């Protein structure tokens, strides 16, 4: 099937800046392309249709060019509200495939995360299940990973994590990981660690505790 | 390569019921819809309805309703069609066509099946009488006369498919509930009588399959 | 309904007007003898990939158009609403003389009390041809579809007589009158 | 001004069938070349085109759901119904139904490349799991601490601190779907080490809990 690969997928920018988004299609699409700007909670919004034509009531900082197998969405001066995700849709063939999306956040100086390890509280163990949550607070970029270790035993597949929305002021991020293990398995081992790897860290930091 | 394999020929008496299949291959069976088209001897093209192939949901034409009943089998990627209360107007060629992706249950029909012939009548199935046609004492034409058989169809080849050029197999004709067909074959006047020439006629209806060597008179 | 009407029904440009208005939902199928139809065009003139450019499906609304290996019946198909309806369709060189051949009854047939005299008139053109069974009703004629190679026609006449009926006559002929009648007997 | 609104069951169990309706005003399917399509969007995922129907009753479905989706229109009631059969947990997401402009006509002849008007989007969760309140465990130790709203269903779940008095430093992350088929989120708060209660509330299960963290 046809594919619409947007490039880049994620980028850093500043207010009143200049950015460019590309949409490459594996097959010709004449000028049947559109761009949407979506921001959490609210549905996507049409910016440019017919590849070049600018939608009604839409700002001017939004420009659209390209034709054939590659188009580009250009933002002259990046306003605040413009910080969100953008998609591109082709309507030449069916299905009217959408793009993968492009994340446009706020560019800010590197910021190493603050790791906080939380052991499984009792009361919970009184139900057979133990939860070990780790917290990375206010860091940048959004790119960062957590690695759990139980007595130097790299865990894998038994840990879920979530990330917050860039703070309207801090313009930073925070990740919440959770190592779920059966009380039984928990009891046995003793050294629980949470090694976090992030750009803003000359070396990986590790927070640990003992049962 | 996509391929719709339709069951062989059938023959039922008016009021009798017949069920035919349509096996698919080379594609995802449950992603499309299968329709069933009818084509009278005259060469028309009626719509009977369609089937979901996945959920089994179905839709017919107010004309064939009650008479046609679509069925599907996911485990064998096979589509079925049940015909009841058959009259002489049902005697036609029934097809099964698959839809295109994205269109849903509506056409076009990118692929069709072999096509199943159906003959409805009280006439008794009779095997054919194959007679050799040798010239009556650079090119020599020979042939075979397949007379008195019922019902259609009949497969006639020469030298087991070897001879394919200069071969003319004519449409069968009715002689009051009984067909008669002929086939000729032009070959240079040397591989005969020198070399052997035979016609292979088969009547599935009666499981008859006879070969006839065309010898000089 | 949506009565679809094809025109002509024999004779390139084909026509198909429908009882009801619709999108360009009108497919086109080519059907050669002995096989199922072939998809040529879909809704809104979209040539099925792998089909000659010589095909096009102009038209919209109710009046649609369609413009030696193209000898077959072409059918229109409305993809609008149920019931999906087709049309009456429509089947699609230098004159050639028929190569007549006369064949006496077979020993096997005569033994069954029957006796048929065949007469093959192959590769001729046009199809318009007259056969005359002259001895010294009871005949059958069958015409083959136009050859998809040399575009010629062919037919076989089968005179059926009784064993005795055949034995009381020693001269059978089948003259072929086609665009002096070609005579052939035994 | 054109308006669109998705309506239908907010929850559905696997295998069952989902029926979403698109109520709209500001145009009619009687309008030429006008269509109404559907776009799905899984949690934290990209947009996926589902289907689209036009005034002329034309319909096109995503090759993936070509046999599970059925789009119908009610020109009169100004609605566009979409039916998805055999739903599974992979179908839980927000469904938007947008409107597509029509081709410029000339006496009724076309002489469109986008979905100008969208809907509000309706959130649907495909799961067999039953409603149940969440358990609240403390995340005891600047300094950090918080609560772990455990094993609950279904979303959402509001979480505040000290009856609202707290905000600065609070981070209530979005829930995650566990293997159990239940949810679990953590709400943290970073405060002065020298400075050393989460107001959790689960509407459906009427489970309201104000636990303390020591």
């Amino acid at each position: 099937a046809l594919q619409l690969t947007q490039s880049p997928s994620s980028l850093s920018a500043s207010v009143g800046d200049r950015i460019t988004i590309t949409c490459r299609a594996s097959q010709g699409v004449t000028s049947a392309l559109a761009w949407y700007r979506q921001k959490p909670g609210s549905p996507p919004q049409l910016l440019i249709y017919d590849a070049s034509s600018l939608e009604s009531g839409v700002p001017s900082r939004f420009s659209g060019s390209g034709s054939g197998t590659e188009f580009t969405l250009t933002i002259s001066t990046l306003r605040p509200e413009d910080f969100a995700t953008y998609y591109c849709q082709q309507l030449h063939f069916y299905p009217h495939t959408f793009g993968g999306g492009t994340r446009v956040d706020v560019r800010r100086t590197v910021a190493a995360p603050s790791v906080f390890i939380f052991p499984p509280s009792d009361e919970q163990l009184k139900s057979g299940t133990a939860s070990v949550v780790c917290l990375l607070n206010n860091f940048y970029p959004r790119e960062a990973k957590v690695q759990w270790k139980v007595d130097n035993a790299l865990q894998s597949g038994n840990s879920q994590e979530s990330v917050t929305e860039q703070d309207s002021k801090d313009s930073t991020y925070s990740l919440s990981s959770t190592l779920t293990l059966s009380k039984a398995d928990y009891e046995k081992h003793k050294v629980y660690e949470c090694e976090v790897t992030h750009q803003g860290l000359s070396s990986p930091v590790t927070k640990s505790f003992n049962r | 390569g996509v391929q719709l394999q339709q069951s062989g020929p059938e023959l039922v008496k008016p009021g009798a019921s017949v069920k035919m299949s349509c096996k698919a291959s080379g594609y995802s069976f449950t992603d499309y819809f299968m329709h069933w088209v009818k084509q009278s001897h005259g060469k028309s093209l009626d719509w009977i309805g369609y089937i979901n192939c996945y959920t089994g949901a179905t839709n017919y034409s107010q004309k064939f309703k009650g008479k046609a009943t679509f069925t599907v089998d996911t485990s064998s990627n096979t589509a079925y069609m049940q015909f009841n209360s058959l009259t002489s107007e049902d005697s036609a060629v029934y097809y099964c066509a698959r839809t295109s992706i994205g269109y849903g249950s509506s056409p076009p029909f990118p692929y069709w099946g072999q096509g199943t012939l159906v003959t409805v009548s009280a006439a008794k199935t009779t095997p054919p009488s194959v007679y050799p046609l040798a010239p009556g004492s650079s090119m020599v034409t020979l042939g075979c006369l397949v007379k008195g058989y019922f019902p259609e169809p009949v497969t006639v080849t020469w030298n087991s498919g070897s001879l394919s050029s200069g071969v003319h197999t004519f449409p069968a004709v009715l002689q009051s509930d009984l067909y008669t067909l002929s086939s000729s074959v032009t070959v240079p006047s040397s591989p005969r009588p020198s070399e052997t020439v035979t016609c292979n006629v088969a009547h599935p209806a009666s499981s008859t399959k006879v070969d006839k060597k065309i010898v000089p008179r | 309904e949506t009565t679809v009407t094809q025109s002509p029904a024999s004779l390139v440009t084909i026509r198909c007007i429908t009882s009801t208005d619709i999108d360009d939902d009108m497919n086109w199928y080519q059907q050669k003898p002995g096989e199922p139809p072939r998809l040529l065009i879909s809704d809104g003139n979209t040539l099925r990939p792998g089909v000659p450019s010589r095909f096009s499906s102009s038209g919209y609304g109710t009046d649609f158009v369609f413009t030696s290996e193209d000898v077959a019946d072409y059918y229109c198909l409305q993809s609008d609403n149920l019931p999906y309806t087709f049309g009456g369709g429509t089947n699609l060189r230098a004159d050639a003389a028929p190569t007549v051949s006369i064949f006496p009854p077979s020993s096997e047939q005569l033994t069954s009390g029957g006796a048929s005299v065949v007469c093959f008139l192959n590769n001729f053109y046009p199809k318009d041809i007259n056969v005359k069974w002259k001895i010294d009703n009871g005949v059958l004629n069958s015409w083959t579809d136009q050859d998809s190679k040399d575009s010629t026609y062919s037919m076989s006449s089968t005179l059926t007589l009784t064993k005795d009926e055949y034995e009381r006559h020693n001269s059978y002929t089948c003259e072929a009158t086609h665009k002096s009648p070609i005579v052939k007997s035994f | 001004r054109i308006t669109l609104k998705e309506s239908g069951p907010p929850l559905v169990k696997p295998t069952q069938t989902l029926t979403l309706t698109c109520s709209f005003s500001g145009f009619s399917l009687s309008d030429f070349g006008v269509g109404v399509g559907w776009i799905r969007q899984p949690p934290g995922k990209a947009l996926e085109w589902l289907a689209i129907i036009y005034s002329d009753d034309d319909k096109r479905y995503s090759p993936s759901l070509n046999t599970r989706l059925t789009i119908t229109k009610d020109t009169s009631k100004n609605q566009v119904v979409l039916v998805m059969t055999r739903v599974s947990p992979v179908d839980t997401a927000t469904y938007f139904c947008a409107h597509r402009r029509g081709p410029t006509t000339l006496f009724g002849v076309p002489i469109v490349n986008a979905m100008d008007v969208w809907g509000q989007g309706i959130t649907v969760t495909i799961s067999s799991t039953s409603t149940k309140g969440p358990s609240v465990f403390p995340l005891a130790p600047a300094a950090a601490l918080g609560c772990l709203v455990k094993d609950y269903f279904p979303e959402p779940v509001t979480v505040s601190w000290n009856s609202g008095a707290l905000t600065s430093g609070v981070h209530t992350f979005p829930a995650v779907l566990q293997s159990s088929g239940l949810y679990s989120l953590s709400s943290v708060v970073t405060v002065p080490s020298s400075s050393l209660t989460c107001n959790v509330n689960h509407k459906p299960s009427n489970t309201k809990v104000d636990k303390r963290v020591e």
